[PDB]
């Protein structure tokens, strides 16, 4: 049978950022 | 702080079939829940105090791939239906809620909290009813207290006509009790 893979994450220690211009 | 998440997809469906044959990830790992999948299914899994917990109803009984290849389970306890790995390299772990505090918030699959009012030690009831197609590959996600730590882990839910109005969830001190065993 196979593994369990992680596909994805959810973070929830991030916090309000001002999204930066490239 | 408020309950704030976000999502970040890191592997698609080829390369998750190819991944869980060979039991070998070599991808970076962050955050406290992981998106888990299986060739059957995709659902959460929560780090906690250094281990991985996820829904045995979900894993069942296989190893997690990893940089070394699979990594057998720490924990498994089918009358639970909790299952732990210990936390891969990169993961960051919640903490037991000590608060003892009623007012919970439910992430989902899709980083969305929701806010649920706990009744029983394994039930809460959502204070907003949605479709159980938005709750769907959650099972195995956390149920977090205003403070940011995890109360139960997500299992069921308690729904009629499609649309879930409550939740069943596997409260922290069966992770003791399990682990213990
Ligand atoms: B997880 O992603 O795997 C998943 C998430 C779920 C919420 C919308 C999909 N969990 C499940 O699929 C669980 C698992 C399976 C059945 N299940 C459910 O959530 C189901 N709910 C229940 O079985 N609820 C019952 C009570 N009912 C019979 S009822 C009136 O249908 O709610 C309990 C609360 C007693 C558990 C469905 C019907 C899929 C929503 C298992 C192992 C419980
Ligand atoms: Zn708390």
């Amino acid at each position: 049978k196979g593994s369990v893979v992680i596909v994805g994450r959810i973070v929830l220690s991030g916090k309000p950022a001002i999204i930066p211009k490239k | 702080a408020p309950i704030t998440a976000y999502a970040q997809q890191t592997r698609g469906l080829l390369g998750c079939i190819i991944t869980s044959l060979t039991g070998r990830d070599k991808n970076q790992v962050e955050g406290e829940v992981q998106i888990v999948s299986t060739a059957t299914q995709t659902f959460l899994a929560t780090c906690i105090n250094g281990v991985c917990w996820t829904v045995y109803h979900g894993a069942g009984t296989r190893t997690i791939a990893s940089p070394k290849g699979p990594v057998i389970q720490m924990y498994t306890n089918v009358d639970q239906d909790l299952v732990g790995w210990p936390a891969p390299q990169g993961s960051r772990s919640l903490t037991p809620c000590t608060c003892g505090s009623s007012d919970l918030y439910l992430v989902t699959r899709h980083a969305d909290v929701i806010p649920v009012r706990r009744r029983g030690d394994s039930r809460g009831s959502l204070l907003s009813p949605r479709p159980i197609s938005y709750l769907k590959g959650s099972s195995g996600g956390p149920l977090l207290c205003p403070a940011g730590h995890a109360v139960g882990l997500f299992r069921a839910a308690v729904c009629t006509r499609g649309v879930a109005k409550a939740v069943d969830f596997i409260p922290v001190e069966n992770l003791e009790t399990t682990m213990r065993s």
